[PDB]
């Protein structure tokens, strides 16, 4: 119960790093940059959380 | 502002190229020509 529950956790917590992106949230990358930008921070997002 | 993906009165009112176009922009210096002028419309 433990050892899922931790892995459950970890795999959520994983949404609020970075992977070298400057934001760990989607909708800042979206608003705050234009798409030829905002498609390879998203590249770097996608590639770290897939 | 005439390549892929850019920003500024031409890219956003005028000639828009796609963040994912293929082929070749070419562009000359033509004040031996288009010089006078006032007839170039733009937004």
């Amino acid at each position: 119960v433990n050892q899922n529950a931790q892995a459950l956790n970890t795999l959520v917590k994983q949404l609020s790093s970075n992977f070298g992106a400057i934001s760990s949230v989607l909708n800042d990358i979206l608003s705050r940059l234009d798409p030829p930008e905002a498609e390879v921070q998203i590249d770097r997002l996608i590639t770290g959380r897939l | 502002q005439i390549a892929p993906g850019q920003t500024g009165k031409i890219a956003d009112y005028n000639y828009k190229l796609p963040d994912d176009f293929t082929g070749c922009v070419i562009a000359w210096n033509s004040n031996n020509l288009d010089s006078k002028n006032y007839n170039y419309l733009y937004r």
